[PDB]
């Protein structure tokens, strides 16, 4: 029968490692780098697309940054195809929560549920795992600003600053060297650019290769605001830091 | 749909997938549990590999199953969330059909039963998790400590540890824990816990997390400040000699 | 017995020169018993305003539902729902429960953000779209409202004027209905701004 | 790979045979049947001294007249015991009588071959056989005191005496020579204690070994530690005598 | 060669053989010997029981299906429990719906058809047991042989199990004798005892070792064990 | 019965998804197709590679309409494209038109198609689709758009691109010629020239398939009456309409 | 039916009649309306005969299972809820049963639960259930003190049934008595109303409304 | 029906519940607590059909308790009330629908304000200063209209309740055997034991 062709995607190695989870994590370490830094007055998300073409459209494009919610957003590293399937449940889940409790979903409860969906493909069903790592950046009336990461294993953790994708080891050490707690948002904006600029496998770090977002609570509106930087805005902020 | 037998017997008589699930536990961070005269203490280690974390929101290693019973684990974190959840649901069901919170033995037996069930159902792999379940039975002031493992086997321990280097800490407890006279104080029982983890983890302010469960649903996790004081005293014990 | 007749409440919408107006009463009762003088019947999703009369649990549900559906829409489309389009989402949503309907009488009002065109629409409990240029009425005193509007209404009213006309329509209709009234609220809508006024009416 | 329920060229089921090898790794269990009662003994075998030995439940009550001793992968036995009790109590509900030991055993063994991968016949959802053997002891009106050995193969033999687990083959040649038809219950209790002592790795005491019996009068009892301690004391006195 | 064509019953060998079925047949040859034999009045089963120890019991080889039909087993005991049960329902159904004693020839066709479905579908292993079914329906006395391939054969007399070739040559030699044993059950049972000892080698058949069953015209299907078979030793 | 309830695309030690990598190889073997986006329109074009001089090229349409405002072209395996087009049309109704009474925006119908292809990457017992698609469309709120959809399920927006055989050399040709001030007539001119580098054989309206997303076509609607209905923006050019631009090329 | 159970100084008294009817036809005068769940647990029966008998025997089974499983005897709160929850699954199918579950556990002491097919479960000290509950309540309420002796408490229970047996047409036959203590239940006899009425009337002076 | 009253004042919500359980012609109990504690600062009372009444309440109780354990956090009164409403809104269009009218008395620890919620078996939720289910409303709603001020103390709130209870004992045909009264405030849930002859 079909027994012959079954890869057995949900088994342990003699070592006690999940083959498919490991090989999927290896896949992600090749995808474009994403960075999340959380400050005292907001959170920053940035990402780099792999290299692309001039012809490529940058205005309509939003491929690594996604809005999950009024107050939650995500950076993607891995297969976009896989990522959208999950992003769509994540959106449905938040709405379900809102329909039930008449309150916006707390950031962790959202993160946990996705990570539980991921864990599923790890334990039963004989299907392949989602080749996706997420950074989550959101706000709620309980913990305030939150930054999470989740990978194909279904494991999630909380961070002050984090990276997924390619060269995360190199990027983590650089953050671990320049990050401090009393940081302003616009200080964390600079850090994320510098970090990407130092791990870039390309010649130069240009606007057409970058995506940028902030989940900053307005210093006048006094409520939470999301902002996905449009090409022109990134072009402007890149001259400020000194990368032209 | 998918029912392929993943956990099966081998020529010599082993279920390889369960043995490999144990190996996942052996890789997990160290977890310890010791019971005193009037309490149970739970100790866990936190990795140093990546150090830009957020302990406010990162799940803690010790979780409440009910107001009176806690569960710690060693192994795959993602797998643990499934076990914890089922256990919490059964805690509520139990209060609802019996009008009484769960006994530690019962709750343990149900976590053990799930684990077993994944070792002889088609299409699933065993849980890469061993658990330590601790607490006090309703209206009872006798401390309880139980250990479960991927095979679904469970039993009670005066003291036990699981995870990486649990051999090192188990050897420590086997010579330091007296069954005749258990740790009489809450304070005395915390010291014995920290001392045992200090064999494995390297001078851990952040590296050791302690949770104390007392009779009648009195569960209170210890801060980095309090634990720090124990370690400060413990390392001064050696130098006097 | 009649679910449309247990809780009470009325809604009316009306168009003018570069403006729409939507209005409701605040009553939530159970037969003769007046229970809440606060129960509002208008909601908005971006610039699209919806009013619902009928069985109040269904009113409450359908609110939550259309918030759920517009939220997901705006995230996928990256733009706010438009009155014309929303109207269509309301119809298909109701007709989905054709043989077990929501006991409601929805009303849609707003201004197309692109074309600047004023827009109102009415529905029955199974999603039949009743599109009108002048006015739409709903609830336990729809008869009284139909007569009020058909008489008081004239086209191309100015924002200030329209307010007077719609309020006097609602008030006199609610005073001939035992299950409507107890307060009232009137939304005046312009392309740029929206103005919400509570009215002073009989409390019996 | 290969089918789970697949015959070897010799004519046996691969999964069943390997399962039998898992049982040889388990703790020793001994049953002896007499006209005064049936006796069940087990080795606790604690892996560490910190393990609380009386939480090793390798003897379980199935009904007031039927008891069970296990050997092998013991977590595998929970659901076999659950089935057993439900069979017993369910039989009592329909028939207002006590289930026959013979038929209770047969019920348990019916579960044993319900493994496969969506096979022909009747809905058998289980990915592997049980890795445990059972000794089922009891009493019914018709056939008196009985001891059954329940293999994961689905077959069940009746024994006058039976040992299962690590030291079973050595213990079996021992029980062969020792058992007679006119044994008293006290002689049987001491006989279980003697054989367990011989095959164990640890020195046998009231902590690492557990006794039980089933008689017509008091039904099925698990001996408390203080009771067995006094029988261990009594045995040592008698071996020293001759 | 054989290595690649024995993973499941769904696969044919290049020669045209089904190895999984053939290994199931081997389980019968390892089983304890049992024998059948009939005349026009009565059909008889004689079976040798196998024990594990001298402390264990001799596991039973004969099963009742209905008041006119039953069988003896050789091979896997659980598979005999499944198969005998089925025939018990098929006998039961014939009675309740048609007020009919299900004939032994159709008994075999039902066993043949049930066994066959296990040899063609993925996942399902063949049955691992052979059966000797004796009956007395509306057409006299019958005896059937069942192989887990599906092949059912109506015979006067036959044996299955270990060393069963000895008993089969005996019945082949004394055909003209035992078939004419009409009206005397005893001298048919005694003819079946002399058959099974042709397949003995090591042990002498004892009082808790022997198992005998009889059906016929004025006798219903019954089981003989213990001191009740003592006369035939 | 279907015993294939497990994934057929899995991860290899290196992090490659084998079946997808291979599906993409099949796309390079397929005939060249391209797409260009002007300020007031979009053009998609491909080559009709004929199986036999006896086959009628009209009966096989490599360019297809999905909605009145959305068109699709491909490189790779034809049969896989065909069944995708059937599903793409259906999904545009079930998941959108039957809900909102209007057609899905270009980006959302792409998104739906991507999903259908992604499931072929993960579901039990299926190989991925062996096609890359080019979707060209218009919607009131986005204007004109061009998207590329890979066997993995990924999608990228393009000012211009090609897929298949000579895609490498064709993308280089487009980079030279594309600007942000192009009219739709120019975009067609470039498209014909870019396709000329791929084609060895006959180059006419008989062996070249081309369609546009331009102005509303009132005379292609089929009815007059509703003022808010102005006709489809998808237009497939005829054999004759192509030859008209090839006479002065 | 008439049945009662109440709680006092020295445990629980349980008393029931023994009559079953099909309309106005007296079907039986010797029905056992008390199920003995175990040495410490009792259940009473009122309403549909089969519904009570069947499910309360099923209850007995469910309790034995709890013992085997948890190595401990089931609490009165719990045992009542096994029945209460079963009965609620069927709510609307037309089950008809008013039940009382009385027993002793160390955790709870003396405990009585009322359970009906409406799916109502109530804890209390005094309950009367069935066609003739009101007639029992009259005599029971008017003579109840917490500090009754076991002898007096048993009598009052017996007397309360008799009152109802007399007036209620759908009650009678004979009285069955029980006493629940720390050590479990004690059966206190089967008293035929035919002989009891004339014994009580004579010895007590009551029932002066009757000729004789 | 049973009596179920609630009143919100300045710093607390007060709930009053009929003590009687009556089946047919007999009062079976005169001391029934028609309430469940959902969380340390949220209390729910209930009246309706014989069986559905407790079964619904205990079901809502399990879910909120499971939530609190899972999140180590207490839901706001607004959030709990919404959850309940939806459970009943789900119920109404099912095979055999829950027949229960509830009041939610909560103190939002985050907002430092008391909250009261009336929800009928239809899932008709409304926030109120004072609330009543069933026939009880026909007497209390007009009494409270007259005597209620939003700045009242918990003490003034209890006087106002006794006055509602006296009116029901006087005019309503049922003997409901008095009320069990509970206070929900910043310190949790406590029971006013001596309401009998206060
Ligand atoms: C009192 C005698 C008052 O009825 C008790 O409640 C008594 C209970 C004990 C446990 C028997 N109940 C009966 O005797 C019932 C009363 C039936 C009933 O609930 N009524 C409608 C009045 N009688 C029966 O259960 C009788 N069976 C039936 O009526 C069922 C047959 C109908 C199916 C076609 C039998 C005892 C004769």
């Amino acid at each position: 029968g079909s027994r012959r062709y079954d890869s057995r995607t949900t088994i342990f190695s003699p070592e006690g490692r999940l083959y498919q989870v490991e090989y999927a994590l290896e896949s992600i370490s090749h995808a474009g780098t994403a960075i999340g830094i959380m400050a005292s007055d907001g959170i920053v998300l940035a990402a780099e697309r792999k290299v692309t073409s001039t012809l490529l459209e940058q205005d309509t494009s939003t491929e690594k940054l996604y809005k999950l919610n009024d107050k939650i957003a995500v950076a993607v590293a891995g297969l976009t195809a896989d990522a959208e399937i999950l992003i769509n449940t994540a959106r449905i889940h938040a709405q379900n929560y809102l329909k039930t409790y008449n309150e916006d979903i707390p950031v962790e409860i959202l993160v946990r549920r996705l990570s539980d969906i991921k864990q599923g493909y790890t334990q039963h069903g004989g299907l392949r795992p989602f080749g996706v790592s997420f950074i989550y950046a959101g706000y709620d009336d309980r913990y305030g600003y939150q930054l999470y990461t989740s990978n194909p294993s279904g494991n999630y953790t909380g961070w002050k600053a984090i990276s997924v994708g390619a060269n995360t080891s190199a990027a983590q050490t650089l953050l671990q060297m320049d990050y401090k707690d009393d940081m302003k948002v616009d200080d964390a904006i600079e850090l994320a650019l510098k970090t990407l600029s130092k791990t870039t496998d390309s010649s130069a770090l240009t606007y057409d290769r970058l995506e940028f977002a902030t989940i900053r609570k307005g210093a006048n509106d006094g409520e939470v605001y999301q902002k996905i930087f449009k090409p022109q805005e990134i072009k402007d902020i890149l001259v400020k830091t000194g990368i032209t | 749909g998918y029912d392929r037998a993943l956990s099966i017997f081998s020529p010599d008589g082993h279920i390889f997938q369960v043995e490999y699930a144990l190996e996942a536990v052996k890789r997990g961070t160290c977890a310890v549990g010791v019971k005193g005269k009037n309490c149970v203490v739970l100790g866990c280690e936190r990795r140093s590999t990546l150090k830009l974390q957020d302990t406010r929101i990162t799940p803690s290693k010790v979780s409440k199953i009910d107001s009176h019973v806690v569960l710690s684990f060693s192994g795959l974190n993602a797998d643990s969330r499934i076990l914890i959840e089922k256990a919490r649901v059964e805690a509520q069901s139990h209060r609802l059909t019996l009008e009484d919170p769960v006994t530690v033995e019962y709750l343990t037996r149900y976590v053990a039963g799930v684990q077993q069930r994944y070792t002889q159902s088609g299409g699933v792999r065993p849980f890469g998790v061993s658990t330590l379940i601790a607490g006090f039975d309703p209206r009872d002031d006798e401390p309880k400590l139980y250990q479960t493992e991927p095979s679904g086997i469970y039993s009670s321990w005066s003291a036990q540890t699981i995870g990486r280097n649990s051999k090192t800490v188990r050897e420590f407890l086997e010579k330091n824990y007296d069954r005749k006279e258990p740790p009489a104080t809450v304070e005395e029982c915390v010291k014995l816990t920290v001392r045992s983890l200090l064999e494995v983890v390297q001078t851990g302010a952040k590296n050791i997390e302690i949770t104390v469960v007392k009779p009648d649903s009195d569960i209170v996790a210890l801060s980095s400040e309090e634990i720090n004081q124990y370690v400060t005293q413990i390392e001064q014990e050696k130098q006097e000699q | 017995s009649d679910p449309s007749s247990i809780n009470g409440g009325i809604v009316v919408a009306m168009t003018g020169k570069d403006c729409v107006a939507i209005a409701c009463d605040l009553r939530l009762g159970s037969q003769s018993l007046g229970v809440s003088n606060k129960f509002e019947k208008i909601f908005h999703y971006g610039h699209v305003f919806l009013g619902i009369t009928g069985l109040a649990t269904d009113v409450t549900t359908l609110n939550e539902m259309f918030r759920y559906k517009t939220n997901l829409y705006k995230l996928k489309e990256e733009r706010a729902i438009e009155p014309e389009t929303f109207t269509q989402l309301v119809s298909s949503s109701l007709y989905e429960r054709r043989f077990g309907p929501y006991f409601v009488g929805p009303v849609v009002a707003g201004i197309n953000s692109k074309s600047g065109k004023p827009f109102i629409a009415g529905f029955d409990l199974i999603g039949c779209i009743d599109e009108a240029k002048d006015f739409i009425v709903s609830g336990t005193a729809s008869d009284q409202l139909f007569g009020m509007c058909e008489s008081l209404y004239e086209p191309n009213l100015e924002p200030e004027d329209l307010f007077e006309t719609i309020s006097q329509a609602l008030l006199n209709a609610a005073d001939r209905d035992a299950l409507s009234g107890w307060g009232a609220v009137v939304y005046i809508i312009k392309k740029d701004e929206v103005v919400k006024r509570y009215l002073k009416m009989r409390q019996d | 790979d290969r089918g789970v329920s697949t015959f070897s060229p010799e004519g046996r089921l691969f999964q069943v045979e390997y399962s039998l090898e898992a049982i040889k790794l388990g703790s020793t269990a001994i049953g002896i049947a007499t006209k005064e009662g049936v006796v069940l003994g087990v080795e606790k075998r604690a892996t560490s001294p910190l393990l609380e030995s009386d939480s090793i439940e390798k003897i379980v009550e199935i009904d007031r007249h039927i008891g069970c001793a296990m050997s092998g992968l013991t977590a595998d036995a929970r659901s076999m015991i659950e089935h057993a009790r439900t069979a017993a109590v369910t039989h009592n509900l329909y028939y207002d009588e006590d289930i026959n030991v013979e038929s209770l055993t047969q019920s348990v063994c019916d579960l044993a071959l319900r493994f496969g991968e969506g096979a022909s016949g009747e809905e058998r959802l289980m990915s592997r056989p049980f890795g445990v053997a059972l000794l089922i002891a009891g009493h019914d009106a018709d056939d008196g005191y009985q001891l059954f050995h329940a293999e994961p193969s689905g077959t069940f033999y009746r024994y006058n005496a039976k040992a299962i687990g690590s030291g079973s083959e050595g213990a079996q040649a021992e029980l062969l020579n020792e058992w007679h038809s006119s044994l008293t219950l006290k002689e049987a209790e001491l006989l279980v204690l003697k054989i367990l002592k011989q095959v164990m790795e640890e020195k046998l005491d009231e902590n690492n070994a557990q006794l039980s019996c089933i008689t017509k009068q008091d039904g099925f009892k698990i001996y408390d530690n203080e009771k067995t301690a006094e029988l261990i004391k009594e045995l040592k006195e008698k071996e020293a005598a001759e | 060669f054989r290595n690649n064509y024995d993973g499941d019953t769904v696969t044919f060998s290049p020669t045209g053989r089904l190895f999984q079925v053939e290994y199931a047949l081997e389980a019968i040859k390892q089983g304890s010997v049992t024998v059948g034999l009939r005349s026009n009045t009565h059909a008889v089963l004689v079976a040798l029981k196998r024990n594990a120890d001298e402390l264990s019991s001799y596991q039973k080889k004969i099963i009742k299906c209905d008041e006119h039909m039953g069988l003896s087993l050789a091979g896997l005991a659980p598979d005999a429990r499944v198969l005998s049960n089925y025939l018990r329902q098929q006998c039961n159904y014939s009675s309740l719906v048609f007020n009919r004693k299900l004939a032994v020839e159709r008994a075999g066709h039902l066993l043949c058809d049930k066994a066959q479905k296990n040899t063609q579908s993925y996942g399902g292993r063949p049955y691992g047991v052979g059966l000797l079914i004796i009956g007395y329906d509306k057409s006299g006395a019958h005896l059937l042989e069942f192989q887990p391939s599906g092949n059912v054969t109506e015979l006067y007399g036959t044996a299955i199990g270990a060393r069963s070739q000895g008993a089969k040559t005996y019945l082949e030699r004394t055909l003209d004798t035992f078939i004419k044993i009409d009206g005397n059950p005893d001298e048919l049972i005694k003819a079946g005892v002399e058959a099974i000892s042709q397949s003995l080698r090591d042990e002498s058949l004892t009082v808790d070792n022997l198992s005998i069953a009889i059906v016929g015209k004025d006798t219903p299907f019954t089981i003989y064990d213990g001191e009740a078979v003592a006369k035939y030793i | 019965t279907d015993r294939y309830s497990f994934s057929l695309t899995t991860f290899s030690p290196s992090g490659k998804l084998g079946q997808i990598d291979y599906a993409l190889t099949a796309v390079k073997q397929g005939v060249t197709s391209l797409g260009i986006k002007a300020t007031n329109g979009v053009v998609i074009a491909t080559e009709k590679k004929s199986s036999s001089p006896l086959a009628m090229s009209e009966t096989l349409s490599k360019v297809s309409l999905l909605t009145p405002d959305i068109g699709a072209v491909y490189s790779g395996m034809g049969p896989d494209y065909r069944v995708l087009v059937d599903k793409s049309r259906k999904v545009a109704h079930t998941s959108y038109k039957r809900i909102y009474g209007e057609y899905p925006p270009t980006k959302l119908l792409v998104s739906e198609v991507a999903k259908i292809m992604q499931e072929a990457t993960q579901s039990g017992g299926v190989r991925p689709f062996g096609v890359s698609l080019l979707i060209a469309g218009h919607d009131e709120f986005n204007g004109f758009s061009l998207y590329q959809v890979d066997p993995s399920g990924s999608y990228f927006p393009w000012k211009a691109t090609a897929i298949g055989k000579g895609s490498v050399a064709a993308k280089t040709f487009l980079e030279k010629r594309w600007n942000d001030e192009l009219e739709l007539e120019d975009a067609i001119h470039i498209a014909l020239l870019t396709l000329k580098e791929s084609v060895e054989g006959e180059f006419n309206g008989d062996t070249i398939e081309l369609a546009i997303i331009g102005d509303e076509n009132p005379d292609l609607l089929g009815y007059t009456g509703i003022p808010t209905d102005k006709g489809p923006r998808f237009r497939k050019l005829t054999s004759q309409e192509i030859n008209d631009r090839l006479e002065a090329l | 039916t008439t049945t009662l159970a109440f709680r006092f100084q020295g445990g629980i008294i349980v008393a029931v009649d023994s009559r079953a009817t099909a309309g106005n036809w007296v079907a039986s005068q010797t029905v056992k309306k008390v199920i003995e769940i175990n040495p410490f647990l009792l259940g009473t029966m009122a309403g549909g005969a089969a519904d009570c008998q069947f499910w309360e025997t099923w209850l007995g089974s469910q309790c034995r299972l709890h013992e085997l499983r948890e190595k401990e005897r089931i609490s009165v709160a719990a045992a009542s809820k096994i029945l209460s929850n079963l009965v609620y699954q069927y709510k609307g199918a037309g089950l008809s049963m008013g039940t009382m579950i009385c027993g002793y556990t160390r955790k709870e002491g003396p405990t009585i639960y009322y359970v009906d097919s409406d799916g109502t479960r109530l804890k209390g000290d005094i309950f009367c259930v069935g066609s003739g509950q009101t007639f029992a309540y009259g005599v029971l309420d008017s003579n109840y003190k917490w500090d009754l002796s076991v002898e007096d408490a048993l009598y009052l229970g017996k007397r309360s049934i008799l009152a109802a047996a007399h007036r209620d047409a759908y009650s009678g036959g004979s009285v069955n008595l029980y006493h629940v203590t720390e050590d479990g239940w004690i059966y206190h006899g089967n008293h035929d109303v035919g002989e009891l009425f004339w014994k009580v009337k004579e010895e007590e002076g009551s029932f002066n409304n009757v000729i004789g | 029906m049973d009596i179920i009253l609630g009143i919100r004042v300045q710093d607390s919500v007060i709930l009053a519940s009929s003590k009687a359980v009556t089946r047919g012609i007999s009062v079976l109990k005169d001391s029934d607590d028609k309430t469940r504690q959902l969380s340390p600062h949220t209390l729910m009372s209930f009246a309706g059909e014989a069986g559905d009444t407790v079964q619904f309440a205990e079901y809502i109780q399990a879910n909120i308790q499971l939530y609190s354990i899972r999140e180590d956090y207490e839901l706001s009164p607004q959030a709990v009330s919404s959850f309940v409403r939806q459970e009943l809104a789900k119920s109404i269009r099912s095979r055999r629908p829950y027949q229960v009218n509830v009041l939610i008395g909560g103190y939002d620890k985050k907002k430092n304000k008391p909250e009261l919620y009336q929800i009928d078996y239809l899932g008709t939720k409304v926030e109120l200063p004072y609330g009543a289910h069933g026939y009880s409303g026909f007497y209390t709603f007009s009494l409270l209209d007259h005597h209620y001020r939003p700045d009242m103390t918990t003490e003034e709130g209890l006087d106002l309740l006794k006055l509602c209870v006296q009116e029901l004992e006087k005019r309503m045909p049922m003997d409901f055997k008095g009320v069990i009264v509970k206070i929900v405030d910043k310190d949790g849930i406590r029971q006013v034991d001596d309401f009998q002859a206060q």
